[PDB]
């Protein structure tokens, strides 16, 4: 069938999977572990399909999608059957992810190109965003994602500072988080947490937190450099997944939904699981 | 939440649907909104309410000017919002006829 | 942009950029003499809104949006107005400006407080971000002026001093009232809208004054229950002070229009809370009005 899959997602019910392959095609597949029905067929794009993102039940199950075109052409089941319910194109330079937000972040559309750009607009149905971007990296942004959860502002006014935190990973060895600001022109930058000496290729930020909040950046001097950020809202500190270079050219490292669990995907196709050991440094469990 | 699930993505099939010689269903969609909160009713009805007027108009019959034009000049604005999402704009037409 | 098209200048001043263009004033010295004429400004003899005029200083948006985009008056063939004006002004796009701004103030990219103002001047919903934290008495404010712009709409509608030209983006011509807007507060703030200054708030508005002095004689029946004597009236004693007070007024202007007997029950409550403290001088002066 395919001889090589790239990448591959889950819905939001469990039912459904898009497998982003490389010959143009998102294969809308239902999953049944290995097996999976073929229901559904997109071709439409040009080179590599680099990510595919399904919607968080609340704003609709629609599937944007990006290749090497630079734009993101949004995908959406209109009578039980596929068709284009959107374009974009603010940023062209190959949009290499494309996520949608958590629930309570809205339905919040992350774009983020290779030309250090990085778009955040909203989906309508009645139309109308208003561009808002915001420089992150400068030699580009080769994967984003979505900050932990939203916070509360208390006072007489909830959601001030922070609020939804974008998180990105450009190609300068850089990686950060933001904080939503509306007293400063530009999302003012936290803190540049150099560690780097290769190009950033994959970020994800743990859905379980204790004490402290946990990112992965995944490099390709084939380390994991994991952020802990002491106590949530300090500083982030050095903690390494291992200090040495694997002999593995890592590519992805997602955490899983409850626990510290992470995988971390393997140059010679093994995906080692990692759990945090018996001081802060981690060992495998795999 | 649940004024979003017909009014942004599936229209009423109880007027749509509905048989229109005896308007059964139609009556169904105005008496389950005896059975939602009324004792609350002005903080969550601004799509739902349109029907709720359209509803006592026609069914009940309550044939005032007055009534006939709240409900004109409302749904002017609710038409243009939704004549362009699915099922919902099928509906409108309808509301018309009648 | 000026500053750099690829790698150029790196000046934010003018000659240090282009050497062909003049140093304009700017800065800190714009700043001083922008304070040197808000001085003179408030003098006049009307200090409180010359103050306030003169701080909306700079940005012409700041001043020039409260200075008015207004109606067309015209004082040549208009007499009525002829000595109130001796100029034409008001802009006769006036109704097409209104829905133009209501687009603009929907949108972010500006404060929100300042686009909860901008929605509000055409005859709209302020923006969501305020409109969620607004009590009773700025909710209430809001649906006040929608009525006002409604029933105005509707009256030159018809004389057709207002037309298609005008609309960018409809507004309703639907009828309201202000029972409807009560229903609409009370639904959305419902422990304020039973707080007991603002009951007597919402009644005058309707004009439900005799009304509400007998339904206070009927809880003063009701008060020989236990959940009553205990609570219900002792929870306002302030609000039983203007209740009596008023009674006597309405009295005085028609005894008709509420009993004698109600405005008597009533005394009786006000007489408890001298009785409270151990006054017996004031008594005489209310029993006249018994």
């Amino acid at each position: 069938h395919n001889e090589l899959i790239h990448d591959a997602v889950l819905d939001y019910y469990g039912k459904r999977l898009a497998t982003c392959s490389s010959d143009k095609t998102i294969k809308i597949f239902e999953v049944e572990g290995e097996t999976h029905k073929l229901i559904d067929t997109l071709t439409g794009h040009e080179g590599p399909v680099w990510r595919v993102d399904w919607a968080h039940p609340k704003f609709g199950t629609i599937l944007a999608s990006c290749s090497y075109d630079g734009k993101v052409l949004i995908w959406k089941e209109e009578n039980g059957r596929w068709s284009q319910i959107a374009v974009h194109a603010v940023h062209s330079a190959s949009v290499n992810s494309v996520q949608w937000a958590p629930h309570e972040y809205g339905p919040l559309l992350l774009v983020a190109s290779s030309d250090g750009k990085v778009s955040v607009v909203e989906f309508k149905e009645n139309g109308t965003t208003s561009p808002i971007i915001i420089d992150a990296h400068a030699i580009g942004v080769n994967s984003a994602s979505w900050a932990p959860a939203t916070i509360e502002e208390d006072g007489e006014h909830n959601g001030t500072k922070e609020s939804r935190k974008f998180v990105t990973g450009g190609a300068d060895n850089l990686v950060k988080i933001w904080k939503y600001n509306s007293d400063a022109q530009t999302y003012v930058l936290e803190s540049t947490l150099e560690g780097h000496s290769d190009w950033v290729r994959d970020v994800a930020w743990s859905p379980t937190v204790l004490l402290r909040s946990y990112l992965a950046s995944v490099s390709q001097d084939r380390t994991c450099i994991i952020w802990t950020q002491d106590n949530e809202q300090g500083p982030w500190k050095k903690t390494l997944l291992k200090e040495e270079k694997f002999p593995d050219v890592l590519w992805r490292a997602s955490w899983s939904l409850s626990g510290n669990v992470l995988a971390l995907s393997g140059g010679d196709n093994k995906v080692t699981l990692w759990k945090e050991n018996l001081e802060g440094k981690w060992e495998p469990a795999g | 939440l649940a004024e979003m699930a017909i009014v942004t993505s599936l229209g009423p099939r109880l007027l749509l649907s509905n048989n229109p010689v005896q308007n059964n269903e139609l009556k169904t969609l105005r008496e389950i909104l005896n059975e939602f909160p009324d004792s609350e009713r002005d903080k969550w009805s601004v799509s739902i309410n349109v029907f709720e007027v359209y509803l006592k108009l026609v069914l009940d019959n309550v044939e005032t000017q007055e009534t006939i034009d709240s409900l004109i000049s409302g749904m002017k604005i609710f038409y243009d919002q939704y004549k362009h999402c699915r099922e919902v704009a099928a509906c409108c037409n309808v509301m018309s006829q009648e | 942009s000026i500053t750099s098209g690829g790698l150029k200048s790196c000046d934010l001043d003018f000659p240090l950029r282009e050497n062909t263009n003049v140093l304009d004033v700017k800065d800190k010295e714009e700043d001083h003499i922008f304070f040197k004429y808000i001085y003179e400004l408030i003098l006049a003899g009307a200090i409180d809104e010359a103050l306030e005029e003169a701080k909306l200083s700079d940005n012409i948006s700041i001043c020039m949006i409260l200075c008015g985009i207004q109606e067309y008056l015209n004082p040549v063939i208009d007499t009525q107005i002829a000595n109130e004006f001796n100029t034409q002004q008001g802009i006769k796009k006036h109704s097409l400006w209104r829905r133009t701004v209501y687009s603009l103030s929907q949108q972010a990219g500006l404060d929100p407080y300042e686009r909860a103002i901008y929605s509000y001047l055409s005859g709209a919903i302020p923006n969501q971000e305020v409109l969620q934290y607004s009590d009773w008495e700025s909710d209430l404010h809001i649906h006040l002026n929608q009525i006002l712009q409604t029933e105005i709409e509707n009256y030159l509608l018809e004389n057709n001093q207002v037309g298609t030209d005008e609309l960018i983006l409809p507004l309703p011509s639907h009828a309201l009232t202000v029972q409807e807007v009560l229903n609409r507060v009370a639904s959305r703030h419902p422990s304020e809208s039973e707080h007991p200054i603002r009951v007597l708030m919402a009644s005058v508005i309707l004009d439900s004054l005799p009304s509400v002095i007998h339904s206070s004689v009927e809880m003063l029946l009701d008060v020989v229950k236990g959940t009553e004597a205990s609570n219900d009236i002792i929870d306002k004693p302030y609000l039983l002070r203007i209740v009596t007070h008023l009674a006597i007024c309405l009295d005085i202007i028609n005894p008709g229009s509420v009993e004698e007997v109600d405005k008597s029950k009533l005394i009786t409550t006000y007489i408890s809370l001298l009785k409270l403290q151990g006054l017996y001088e004031n008594i005489p002066i209310y029993a006249t009005f018994l």
